[PDB]
């Protein structure tokens, strides 16, 4: 028989593509004497649009009778249908079979929480655990009907202590991420606060994508016979084009940033999310278990609120993943800032180095129409190569709690 | 002018004014009849199912599905009944009036009612006017029912349709003949929507809740505004590497889709590439410039003023004219009606504006999609403030679309009419 875990494509990893990243910044640039910078704000301010008259309709529409159409030919597009089933084979225990091993059939009533992972794959009335052995047992244990009471209190108690563990180095960490979904590289396995004060935020990562960094093309400088000022505009020109590419180059990583890693971390803050769920759902079965043994006299007896237990359990899980949703933001920013933009900034010093070559050799060239000037453009560029554009992320993202993240970095 | 919905209902007789017998663009000619209903100028509702490329049995829920990344619904009886599509009408009247009841709303309205398609295509010669293209005009029957067929051509913008298989899958379709868009092309062209009111997308910010109808149809009318500028092209995509197993499948995502959007969204998208797009739609207004300045004839209507598409057009990509006539480009203008186009109207500006939660990003995680009781019932949805209705203690924290408290708001949908494109991974032993 074949052993075959179902999940949805929606709960998959999201990751882009090599090729949907332009590769433009390879390609060479003219300089003239006029050439000017090209940016585009993906901004407009809402409250100008509003007032803008230069979008206000001047002319009145023009009547809709017209003559008849006799030319139909048209493009109709054909839709068919493809299999909502598609079958793949692995040997991998990542999140999607750790969060499977959370779960359990309807008909089976009698469960038990386990530490081994692989126990609670095979039996169906096992369910994996990632909170403390000291926990998993006393969600195991039977009571009498008067000690159930100060079971459920506890247990309960017990399931908010275990979900707010967070210690330690930057930001604070959550060490049982890694017994709770096995994501990336052996998580589960070894300790989890040691393997990261190795790695940082990269063992986390499903997979480590290849970063597209293409070379800056060359700048192509046009001379111009016994004109200084011409020639000193184009230099001008050339230094003003060269913090675009360095914007450009800042987007570029940005936009592998989001659609590559930052979506990695979103879907394991969305496994969090699952795993504290079917944690308070094995521990609710649990409950609902132990109370059937039990006989309508004793039912009687001990009135459980549990009124309380859905709202103490809600706010739980809701504490945890604020601890979790921090964490996990700063490793995603974490990446970037470690593992990205200093890679771009390395082959943009080197943009630079060529071009300040460039332009060296430029005003060598023209050292005859320059008089004696050509020693203080010279200096002009040397010093002006020297001072980079910083990156900055509140360009990239409006209104948001990840700029805080970024704003914490050197 | 100020922007005016029309009343009416679906038994309401046919005028041949504001209720008419339309054959849409893709009809081909074939004879196939709708009903149509204007609800303001250049906008019609056909209150039908989109029939256009499916086939009787797709309607149907069956083990598979259109799209990998929507959970799908489906229902063969929605709009079957003369009843049923009268409702229809009523609740867009309303999401209508929803709409233009602030001023944001209001100009995305009349931008897309003055943005009339270009009177022609790219096999056009520079000098003419052609009006007969399905991009450009649609046929009404004028014909008593049953009689010798007597036909009308009227210029529409948008027509509306209800959904096609799949009732939660709003899209706004354009119209391409002979491999070639002129809604992707500077010209602008006819734009169609499958729309549907009641069944509506649902989801939930980790950092659930219901969608507002209203912004859902704001959405697409910003790809309807797109389509009539003929700025909706097609540049390099995002594509999702699909080389392992645990790497979600979905169709290549277009930077228009994540422009309309907005927020964060328009990020991933390169400054190279947003130049590449920027550069495009400049090269394309270059052409339609040129082609105001040579047009003297229109061979398939001799009632069309020149002078008058002249000046409309003008007003409509912003051209300027000089004191003898001839009409440029101003990079001033067109740099901030660009940006208007594409950063202003989005879902997310928008969402702002009308006090209205959304999604986070266009890749978070969807949900199943829901069943909005009643929309014409003012106790549950207004015109002023959809579901968060303030004397009903909702407006606070967005509270009128939130699903654990307001529960008499939505019906939760049957598994068995979900269609989710799942995937089997198996050990690949025993
Ligand atoms: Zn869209």
């Amino acid at each position: 028989n074949l052993q075959c875990i179902d999940v949805d494509n929606e709960d998959l990893f999201f990751i882009a593509d090599k090729n949907s990243f332009s590769d433009d910044l390879s390609k060479n640039e003219r300089i003239e004497y006029n050439t000017q910078s090209n940016y585009i704000e993906n901004d407009f301010p809402i409250n100008e649009l509003i007032l803008d008259t230069d979008l206000i309709s001047k002319i009145e529409l023009p009547s809709e009778n017209t003559e008849s159409l006799t030319d139909f030919n048209v493009d109709v597009p054909v839709y068919e249908k493809q299999p909502a089933i598609k079958k793949i084979f692995t040997d991998e225990n990542t999140i999607f079979q750790y969060l499977y091993s959370q779960t359990f059939p309807l008909d089976i009533r009698d469960i038990s929480l386990t530490s081994s992972f692989d126990d609670a794959l095979l039996f169906s009335n096992k369910v994996y655990s990632f909170f403390s052995m000291d926990y998993i047992k006393t969600a195991n244990k039977v009571v009498e009907a008067g000690l159930f009471a100060g079971w459920v209190k506890q247990i309960v108690n017990d399931f908010v202590i275990e979900a707010n563990k967070s210690n330690t180095d930057i930001s604070l960490i959550v060490p049982y991420i890694g017994l709770a979904l096995n994501v990336g590289n052996e998580t589960a396995k070894g300790n989890f606060e040691n393997a990261f004060e190795i790695a940082g935020a990269s063992i986390l990562l499903e997979f480590i994508p290849e970063l597209l960094i293409p070379v800056v093309g060359a700048f192509l400088l046009e001379s111009y016979i016994d004109n200084k000022n011409k020639i000193i505009k184009t230099i001008d020109n050339a230094l003003t084009k060269r913090n675009e590419k360095w914007s450009d180059m800042y987007g570029l990583i940005v936009a592998q940033w989001l659609s590559t890693v930052n979506t990695q971390f979103y879907t394991i803050k969305e496994g969090m999310y699952k795993a504290l769920n079917y944690q308070a759902q094995a521990l609710e079965e649990i409950i609902k278990y132990r109370y059937n043994i039990y006989s309508e006299k004793e039912k009687s007896n001990i009135n459980i609120d549990f009124n309380d237990i859905n709202s103490k359990l809600n706010e739980g899980i809701n504490q945890a993943i604020d601890n979790i949703n921090n964490f996990i933001n700063g490793c995603s920013v974490s990446y970037l800032m470690k593992k990205m933009i200093p890679l771009a900034v390395e082959k943009l010093l080197d943009f630079d180095n060529t071009l300040k070559k460039n332009l060296l050799n430029y005003i060598d060239e023209n050292k005859l129409y320059l008089i004696g000037s050509a020693e203080y453009e010279k200096s002009k560029v040397n010093k002006y190569l020297k001072t980079i554009m910083p990156f900055d992320l509140s360009i990239y993202t409006n209104d948001t709690i990840l700029i805080e993240m970024f704003n914490k970095y050197n | 002018m100020p922007v005016t919905i029309n009343n009416f209902n679906y038994n309401d007789p046919i005028d041949n004014n504001n209720i008419i017998m339309m054959e849409p663009p893709f009809a081909r000619g074939t004879g196939r009849y709708y009903k149509a209903f204007k609800i303001t100028d250049r906008i019609w509702i056909i209150p039908e199912r989109y029939t256009f490329g499916y086939k009787p049995e797709d309607f149907n829920k069956s083990s598979g599905i259109f799209n990998r990344d929507v959970c799908e619904y489906y229902d063969p009886d929605y709009l079957n009944t003369n009843d049923k599509k009268n409702i229809f009408l009523q609740t867009m009247i309303k999401l209508f009036n929803r709409i233009k009841s602030k001023p944001l709303g209001e100009k995305l309205l009349e931008m897309i009612i003055n943005g009339i398609p270009y009177l022609g295509d790219r096999r056009v010669p520079l000098e003419e006017f052609n009006t007969n293209i399905a991009s450009v005009t649609v046929n009404k029957l004028i014909s008593n029912p049953g009689e010798v067929e007597r036909k009308k051509g009227i210029f529409a913008n948008l027509i509306i349709f209800g959904p096609g298989p799949v009732l939660n899958e709003n899209e706004t379709i354009d119209i391409g003949i002979q491999n070639h868009f002129a809604s992707r092309e500077g010209f602008g062209g006819i734009m169609q929507m499958k729309f549907c009111p009641e069944y509506v997308s649902v989801f939930n910010n980790v950092q659930g809740y219901f969608s507002d109808p209203a912004l859902i149809l704001m959405h697409e009318l910003i790809h309807v505004l797109h389509g009539l500028y003929g700025i909706k092209v097609d540049d390099l995509p995002i594509v999702p590497n699909e080389k392992k197993f645990f790497m979600q499948s979905t169709d290549a995502i277009q930077a228009e889709e994540l422009y309309t959007f907005g927020g964060q969204d328009p990020s991933i998208i390169t400054p190279s590439t947003d130049k590449s797009i920027y550069d495009k739609v400049l090269q394309n207004f270059r052409g339609i410039v040129d082609r105001l300045n040579k047009v003297l004839v229109c061979i398939s209507d001799p009632n069309i003023n020149i002078n008058i598409y002249k000046n409309k057009f003008k007003d409509k990509y912003k051209f300027v004219e000089d004191s003898e006539g001839k009409y440029s480009i101003d990079v001033e203008s067109f740099d901030k009606l660009y940006k208007s186009l594409m950063f202003g109207f989005t879902e997310t500006n928008i969402a702002e504006n009308y006090k209205i939660k959304t999604r986070a990003s266009y890749f978070s995680d969807s949900l199943p999609p829901v069943k909005i009781k009643n929309l014409l019932d003012n106790e549950i949805y207004t015109i002023e403030e959809g579901f968060n209705i303030s004397d009903k203690d909702m407006e606070k924290e967005y509270r009128g679309q939130n699903k654990a408290i307001n529960k008499q708001a939505y019906e939760e949908i049957s598994k068995e009419h979900l269609a989710v494109y799942k995937i089997q991974m198996c050990v690949d032993g025993i």
